[PDB]
């Protein structure tokens, strides 16, 4: 696969037996009720369909999966909030 | 029909040179082409 570091000749350059050395080190809730309005569409959006595909499916419409935040704010809070209730 | 004679040695020497025409192309080409894809395959740059 383009963009790996493989096994290559040292004088025809036909690839041989790859290895990725970069390897996985590269990546690195009280909070419920914060900004007022924020909570109930973050609520929406994380648990409706993670649990109840069936106000928008049986509606039509889509399971809120997705949020455009814009924002001391606190973008990862709201994430852990969302973990006190994503599982 | 004397010409007949001369056309068959004529037509025989046709098939000579296609023939030469066959090995000094596809038999050398064998040895030409074949260094053509090495150096293809064995391993970019600009005009």
């Amino acid at each position: 696969e383009e963009g790996m570091r493989v096994g290559v000749d040292r004088n025809k350059y036909q690839i041989h037996i790859p290895l990725p050395p970069k390897i996985d080190p590269t990546v690195t809730y009280s909070d419920v009720g914060g900004c007022k309005e924020q909570i109930e569409k973050l609520r929406e959006v994380v648990e409706t369909p993670l649990l109840h595909p069936e106000r928008f499916v049986n509606l039509g419409i889509e399971p809120p999966k997705g949020v455009l935040l814009f924002g001391g704010t606190g973008k990862t809070l709201c994430a852990r909030a969302v973990a006190n209730r994503t599982d | 029909r004397t010409r007949l004679l001369d056309s068959e040695i004529k037509i025989m020497k046709s098939e000579v040179l296609r023939v030469t025409h066959e090995l000094q192309a596809m038999k050398d080409k064998i040895k030409e082409n074949s260094e053509k894809i090495k150096v293809n395959k064995t391993l970019v740059s600009n005009v």
